[PDB]
RNA sequence: CCCGGCGAGGGGAGUGAAAAAGAACCUGAAACCGUGUACGUACAAGCAGUGGGAGCACGCUUAGGCGUGUGACUGCGUACC
RNA sequence: GUAACGGGGCUAAACCAUGCACCGAAGCUGCGGCAGCGACGCUUAUGCGUUGUUGGGUAGGGGAGCGUUCUGUAAGCCUG
């Protein structure tokens, strides 16, 4: 028995956010939480977020167990980007790209 | 039907010892290295190990022809600036007299990492004595 | 100075073989309390060593 | 009568590009640079059809004269002695029997010293 | 036991119980083959070589199939002289098994 | 109904032939970026493939075979217009 | 940076004379397959059977074919 948790079109980089979720893969979902709280990063905030809703999920319509359940999947994946403008000398225009993320947790008895 | 191909893991290999007490230096590395390679052997196949092991003893008393004592130059470079080096065949022999051996049979054979496996099976020594009576070694006369 | 040659991927993450992040070894447990904190740092509650701090 | 070209193009890039499968980089992913790596691939193919047989002669004639050194004759001898002796066959199958079958081959070299003397 | 002979251009050693692939022959399947150019037959200790027969040494087989081979590419390709080619190959085969060896 | 800041975003329940038709909504290709499994890779020098060729994993047959993926070592080999 | 035999090494593994073997190419022979051009016999609606010979190619000339969109045969044929 899986479940799900999504967060999509979150304000940041794939590449930022990937560096957190590494921490956390394949740990008890108490032991994910405590490693998560002291990390002084601004994406751990996020993905603590998506876990307490997975988890949250997982004993409401599921029927389970907080002592038994286990992060069995995790993974970033990008979003469309936002086109700006910055000028620059002698009138010169630059372009400037605006990343996001989706963000998806998957939470385990097994 | 496919011609046969030899297999590292199923190879028959012997030990051999030889004596360097006046012979020619290149006479006999042309022999050292043929047997290192396993030319010998009808089971000889390009791409693996088919040879076998060889001790040499007396290495500090081989010979050479003409004025070649005084006269044939070893040389080498270091990677700085300037530093090339030179040494005669004499004091070789005087200071590293397996080096002489070691370098002629390294020069007769194949160039990279099968050839670089196949040198590691020749033993040289600078006396009459050596530490490998548990092979049992057979005495070749070449 | 510019390159010549666009890189490659496999280059791309050789040179970002360095950049993991490193976890917490361990937290330590309060006398009275009971709580978790990092190593020599205050609870969230005020106390330090057994002993109320901040109230 | 207006034509368009999508399906024609895409049937013959991804024709190309089933035929480079494993190799590294560009060259299964890109059209431009996996069109050059299946030409080469096919001249190389047409030359060593060729060079097969002189490889594979080379090392059949290097285990014949492994094998005869072994009875005490040189190759060049060993075969004008055959020649001489009106033996036909051939260094396939004498590579064959001196691998497989010694008390022959032993046979056959009594045979061409026979013929010699 | 085991024999030699000559077919197809080339030769081939052989014992009781093989099949063998060789060039085209001209025969219908189900029928036997004779080969009677013999060049060695062995037998144990026994060892029988010809000059360049054997005498009265024959060997026996029946024709199973016929069939086509694997496809060849054939490409050429002139570089900056404006000049390719391609082509491609299928080459035909005949099989047989050894059904008798006589010395 | 539930997690979340009376957010953004999501999980259920329900509508419908279909929700991977959910409003960023027919079909959804390529470049480009990820997660999972099998094999190889830390004494080795170059247009990166071709000819030869062990070992390992897996699918039919269970008789010999045979097919698919990876590929140590080795000969030859300086892109296209 | 050895650096005026490719290298190792060579007193012959150098040079001169005579002889006999072997290696060595996509050249020649062997086995199987495709196509072009002639000559000769039945006879051709332009075919069959024998036989001889040919098939590296830029600029450029000659012959024969594949696939895409639209009109008729089609108020037909395939398709929840």
């Amino acid at each position: 028995m899986e479940t799900i948790a999504k967060h999509r079109h979150a304000r940041s980089s794939a590449q930022k956010v990937r560096l957190v979720a590494d921490l956390i893969r394949g740990k008890k979902v108490s032991q994910a939480l405590d490693i998560l709280t002291y990390t002084n990063k601004k994406a751990a905030v996020l993905v603590k977020k998506v876990l307490e809703s997975a988890i949250a999920n997982a004993e409401h319509n599921d029927g389970a167990d907080i002592d038994d359940l286990k992060v069995t999947k995790i993974f970033v994946d990008e979003g469309p980007s936002m086109k700006r403008i910055m000028p620059r000398a002698k009138g010169r225009a630059d372009r400037i790209l605006k990343r996001t993320s989706h963000i998806t947790v998957v939470v385990s008895d097994r | 039907m496919k011609t046969f191909t030899a297999k590292p893991e199923t190879v028959k290999r012997d030990w051999y010892v030889v004596d360097a007490t006046g012979k020619t230096l290149g006479r006999l590395a042309t022999e050292l290295a043929r047997r290192l390679r396993g030319k010998h052997k009808a089971e000889y196949t390009p791409h693996v190990d088919t040879g076998d092991y060889i001790i040499v003893l007396n290495a500090d008393k081989v010979a050479v022809t003409g004025n070649k004592r005084t006269d044939k130059v070893y040389y080498h470079h270091t990677g700085h600036i300037g530093g090339i080096k030179q040494a005669t065949f004499e004091e070789m022999i005087a200071r590293r007299p397996e080096r002489v051996i070691e370098i002629a049979v390294k020069g007769m054979l194949p160039k990279g990492p099968l050839g670089r496996a196949m040198f590691r099976k020749l033993k040289v020594y600078a006396g009459n004595e050596h530490n490998h009576a548990a092979q049992q070694p057979q005495v070749l006369d070449i | 100075a510019v390159q010549q040659n666009k890189p490659t991927r496999s280059k791309r993450g050789m040179r970002r073989s360095h950049d993991a992040l490193t976890a917490v070894t361990s937290l330590s447990v309060d006398k009275t309390s009971g709580e978790k904190h990092l190593r020599h740092h205050i609870t969230a509650d005020g106390y330090y060593r057994g002993r109320k701090v901040i109230a | 009568a207006r034509v368009k070209r999508g399906v024609i193009a895409r049937a013959r890039h991804k024709k190309i590009l089933k035929q480079a499968k494993g190799y590294y980089g560009a060259r299964s992913r890109v059209y431009r640079v996996a069109f050059q790596a299946v030409i080469k691939a096919g001249q190389y193919a047409y030359r060593d059809r060729r060079q097969r047989k002189r490889q594979f002669r080379q090392l059949w004639i290097a285990r014949i004269n492994a094998a005869a050194r072994q009875n005490g004759i040189s190759y060049s001898k060993f075969i004008n002695g055959l020649k001489k002796a009106s033996v036909e066959i051939d260094r396939k199958i004498l590579a064959d029997i001196a691998v497989f079958d010694k008390v022959a081959f032993t046979a056959l070299v009594e045979k061409a010293k026979a013929a010699l003397a | 036991m085991y024999a030699v002979f000559q077919s197809g251009g080339k030769q081939h050693r052989v014992s009781e119980g093989q099949t063998v692939r060789l060039e085209k022959l001209d025969i219908a399947t189900g029928e036997t083959v004779e080969f009677a150019e013999v060049l060695m037959i062995a037998n144990g200790e026994e060892v029988k070589i010809g000059v360049p027969f054997v005498d009265g040494g024959v060997i026996k087989a029946e024709v199973v199939a016929h069939g086509r081979g694997e496809k060849v590419k054939i490409v050429k390709f002139r570089r900056r002289k404006h000049y390719r080619k391609q082509q491609g190959h299928r080459q035909w085969f005949t099989d047989v098994k050894i059904t008798g060896i006589s010395a």
